[PDB]
DNA sequence: ACCCGGGATAA
DNA sequence: TGTTTATCCCGGGT
RNA sequence: UCCACCAAAGUUAUCGCUUUGGUCAAUUAAUGCAGAGCAACAUCCAGCAAACA
């Protein structure tokens, strides 16, 4: 079970660290893709990817490392890969899942849930959960707005694997 | 070695340096104007003399020199050397000046000042002459035939005979036989007599029609005769002797109300047209130079404007013998770069023998060229339980064309559509002098707006084509962001959303602001907005955050961005060309994939009864492409290959009536008999385990396979299909 | 006076 | 159907 | 003058037919593709609103 960590800065001020534990056994492909993107060994990664979308009480989103506005991003396996499975559900806060434009359109963008989202079950792939830094997650969420625009610029200053 | 030329397509955005972009826009936008007049004015002259005296010998005037003089007369310049003027040049200039003032008054045209225009007229005018010749060759003979059909009153006689035989209750076979013999054989005799410059047999044509033939023949010389006893071949061989004859034929056709056709070519399109930008033209017009440019300095001068290090400009071809000679063509958006290897200084499968036919065993693929479906391909090894079939439809190849047509029609402003409707109300192909003058006046009235609308890519734009227009960002079901119709991007991570519940308008305004920010970051959108407009839009976006509810900022932003809806028509044409090339490549790839590289192509001819002459079917074009890709191709007779059932060779008949799918014909014919579905008249098929149904193309390919097998086994076409 | 356009012609 | 490049004279400006 | 493509079934080699599943760069973008070599472009015009069975 791979564990990854992010160090986040808002307007150049560090705010904390968030640690995610992935479901490598149940969701191997998505977890491997996320780990590879975090490491950046292949040549691209989440390093410097802004949190272009944060809806308070709903979600945080990120992983756009080519446009920084939600239009970019690409997985290690290519532009798109089929949905793996839906054996996990958005039942608790802090669950990490892949953002997509529809069925079988998963890329490199990801989002973190802040409240139960039963309606998202069966349409998005969940492959990990937050194990530490949930307070940092709430701090980041507080900077968002319902429209998704953030009150201040927030970027993933550093990313890595433990 | 023989001279050959190749062309490379490119865009001005990639090869042309910015500093020298604006002058080119000034050049092309001017040339395309003058050239247009160079047509119309010429026709004007040909209508003022002929309308006054048909004896005027305008045949000599159909030459490049006359068109060059006409083009020059439209350009204002300092007086030249009158001593060196040739007598022919003097006569041409006097003839032009006889009507110059009248034409300028009618067209409301003013001489455009353009120095060094002589080097330009030599190119464009060279094309003008080409328009006069080819057009005639493309339309004379056929149109002549049409006139004969009207002279013989073919349609009226056919209708009368049809009514008489319906009264007599004759069957379809009897009616068709009676027509094809009684009504056609005399028509064929008359056509042959006219072809061999001989008056037709008396009694087959009335006086009002014999007079037309006599008048038409009076145009030619007494001793002149058609080469190879064929007027149709003579026109192509010696077009110079048919210009007056072609004009008289057009006059007669207009008198008899035949389908309009343009006797004198005219440039009607308002979009800028491609022009050849020679090294001299580049030196004197684009570079704004004022001294001679020799061949040695030609490449140096060219390099100052375009990047010769690009992939397109470098040598190409086997042994890279083709070199760029500083000559290209462009219309302000697209560029055709020409390369040459020389200096600029001045068979039916049924007719194949055994040794040839028997080499394709297991390699033949039978292709039916359907009228709607461009190709229906079936491999001879195909089985009923294992289908090996491919279909290439005309709709697929025209997808981009239809999409661009829809975009053009939906985005057409009210003023533009009204102007086009007004202009179309005046006949253009008619040779009548008064109607031509009316058309010239209408075009002069509407040009001020039409050229501005269609020149938006390069020319200045000041008219508000979309006044009081409100545009709001929208997302389709596939997560593509559109402004009103422009494509911004695809937000591939947009699907995750909560329950919307539009509690507040401020959230919607913030979403609009986010969409605007995303749009402004696009490379293909930012370049279309000047610095002042971009700053104003940014200020409005900033103010929207302070006052999201107010719609004034959104209206102002929409007014500022309204320029984006102006379609880049030249870019659309370039995209259409690219799509056509890619579709041809896709067809070739699919043929090689689903049938393999060993496929041998057999193509049909027509569904009409048997013919034994030219019959210029459109398929003649497609065959050119396939052979260029390395596919062997052969022809097979098709006139009777769709009338018998492959299973038992019995007669096939259409049986299902369905609503007409063609919208323009539904009202005139709500229901029509299906053409692509057939059934065998024999009922024993049910015993084999109703009648046996077939697709037209499937039956045709099966019959082609049977014919191929018969040829292989006995070396003779089946008697049934003969 | 002496050189620089710009049109016209020609292969 | 087509894919240009030189030479000559004189009116004007310095 | 509207109609992107592939496959299963009504269905028998079944249609501008019907019910499903799969395919996508969307485009007012780019000269196109392969994986550094290849590729005819432009004016007029026939397109279809049928000019020759
Ligand atoms: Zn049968």
């Amino acid at each position: 079970m791979s564990q990854v960590y992010f160090d986040v800065e808002a307007d150049g001020q560090p705010i904390g660290r968030v640690v995610f534990k992935l479901y490598n056994d149940i969701v191997p492909k998505t977890a491997e893709n996320f780990r590879a993107l975090c490491t950046g060994e292949k040549g691209f990664g989440y390093a410097g990817s802004p949190f272009h979308r944060v809806i308070p009480d709903f979600m945080l989103q990120g992983g756009d490392f080519t446009a920084g506005n939600g239009t970019g991003g690409k997985s290690i396996y290519g532009g798109k890969f089929p949905d793996e499975n839906f054996k996990k559900h958005h039942d608790r806060p802090g669950l990490l899942s892949m953002a997509n434009a529809g069925p079988n359109t998963n890329g490199s963008q990801f989002f973190i849930t802040t409240v139960p989202c039963p309606w998202l079950d069966g349409k998005h792939v969940v492959f990990g959960e937050v194990v530490d830094g949930y307070d940092i997650v709430k701090k980041v969420e507080s900077l968002g707005s319902p429209s998704g625009a953030t009150k201040a610029r927030i970027v993933v200053a550093k990313s890595g694997e433990l | 070695p023989s001279k050959r030329v190749i062309t490379i397509k490119t865009t001005i955005k990639g090869i042309w340096k910015y500093d020298y972009r604006q002058p080119l826009y000034d050049l092309v936008h001017t040339t395309n104007l003058l050239v247009t007049h160079t047509y119309a004015f010429t026709k004007y002259i040909f209508l003022k003399e002929l309308a006054t005296d048909e004896n005027f010998a305008f045949n000599e005037l159909i030459t490049k020199d006359f068109f060059v003089e006409v083009f020059l007369s439209l350009v204002s310049a300092k007086a030249g050397n009158s001593e060196r003027l040739k007598d022919t040049t003097k006569r041409y200039r006097s003839l032009i000046g006889k009507h110059k003032d009248a034409y300028f008054e009618d067209a409301k045209y003013t001489p455009i000042s353009l120095a060094y225009a002589q080097q330009i007229a030599l190119y464009e005018c060279a094309k003008v002459q080409t328009a006069y010749f080819n057009n005639m060759k493309a339309h004379f003979g056929n149109r002549l035939r049409a006139l004969i059909n009207k002279l013989f009153k073919k349609k009226e006689k056919v209708e009368s005979l049809t009514k008489e035989m319906e009264a007599n209750n004759f069957s379809i076979k009897e009616i068709k036989q009676a027509i094809r013999k009684n009504v056609y054989q005399p028509c064929n005799q008359v056509k042959l007599a006219i072809t061999k410059k001989n008056m037709p047999e008396s009694g087959l044509l009335d006086d009002k029609s014999v007079t037309q033939l006599n008048e038409f023949f009076s145009m030619y010389a007494v001793d002149y005769t058609f080469q190879k006893e064929s007027i149709f071949y003579d026109v192509v061989a010696n077009p110079e002797k048919h210009f007056k004859a072609f004009y008289k034929l057009a006059q007669l056709s207009e008198a008899y109300e035949v389908k309009p056709f343009a006797c004198f070519p005219l440039r009607r399109t308002f979009i800028p047209c491609y022009m050849t930008v020679d090294s001299k033209i580049l030196n004197y017009h684009i570079l704004k130079n004022k001294k001679v440019l020799k061949m040695d300095e030609k490449f140096n001068a060219w390099g100052r404007v375009v990047n010769l290090e690009r992939k397109a400009f470098k040598s190409q071809g086997c042994k890279k013998t083709l070199h760029f000679q500083g000559t290209l063509e462009t219309d302000g958006v697209g560029v055709s770069i020409l390369k040459q290897n020389t200096d600029t200084n001045r068979k039916y499968i049924e007719k194949l023998e055994d040794a040839e036919l028997k080499q394709t065993l297991g390699k033949c693929v039978l292709m039916d060229p359907g009228r709607r479906d461009l190709l229906y391909c079936m491999k001879e090894t195909s089985r009923a339980d294992k289908k090996e079939i491919m279909i290439f439809t005309k709709n697929d190849r025209s997808k981009c064309s239809r999409h661009f047509r829809r975009l053009r029609k939906l985005l057409q402003p009210s003023q533009i559509r009204e102007a086009e409707t007004y202009l179309s109300g005046f006949a253009t192909k008619s040779v009548n002098m008064e109607k031509f003058v009316e058309y010239i006046q209408a075009r002069a009235s509407v040009k001020d707006i039409l050229y501005e609308y269609y020149g938006n890519e390069t020319a200045k734009s000041i008219t508000e084509f979309y006044p009081e227009s409100q545009f709001d960002f929208k997302v389709d079901q596939k997560c593509n962001l559109y402004y009103e119709n422009l494509f911004v991007a695809k937000i591939r991570g947009f699907y995750p959303q909560p329950e919307h519940e539009p509690n507040d308008i401020t959230l919607k305004s913030h979403m609009y602001h986010t969409y605007l920010q995303i749009m402004l970051n696009q490379k293909h959108i930012s370049e279309r907005l000047n610095s002042e407009k971009r700053r104003k839009i940014e200020d409005l976006a900033k103010a929207i955050l302070e006052q999201p509810h107010e719609s004034g900022h959104k209206t102002t932003i929409s007014s500022l961005l309204g320029k984006l809806r102006l379609l880049p028509f030249r870019k659309m044409k370039f995209s259409t060309k690219l799509f056509s090339d890619n579709n041809d490549r896709k067809l070739v790839k699919n043929i090689k994939k689903k049938f393999g590289a060993d496929a041998v192509l057999v193509l049909g001819n027509w569904s009409a009864p048997n013919t034994k002459y030219q019959d210029p079917t459109r398929n003649k074009g497609l065959r050119r492409m396939l052979k260029k890709n390395g596919f062997p191709l052969y022809l097979i007779d098709e006139f009777r290959t769709s009338s018998f059932c492959p299973k038992c060779e019995s007669d096939l008949e259409k049986f299902k009536v369905i609503p007409n799918p063609r919208p323009h014909n539904q009202e005139k014919q709500p229901k029509v008999l299906c053409h692509g579905l057939l059934r065998c008249k024999n009922m024993s098929c049910l015993e084999q385990q109703n009648q046996r149904l077939w697709n037209r193309d499937q039956a045709a390919v099966l019959n082609f396979r049977k014919i191929l097998n018969c040829l292989r086994e006995t070396k003779q076409r089946p008697p049934l299909f003969s």
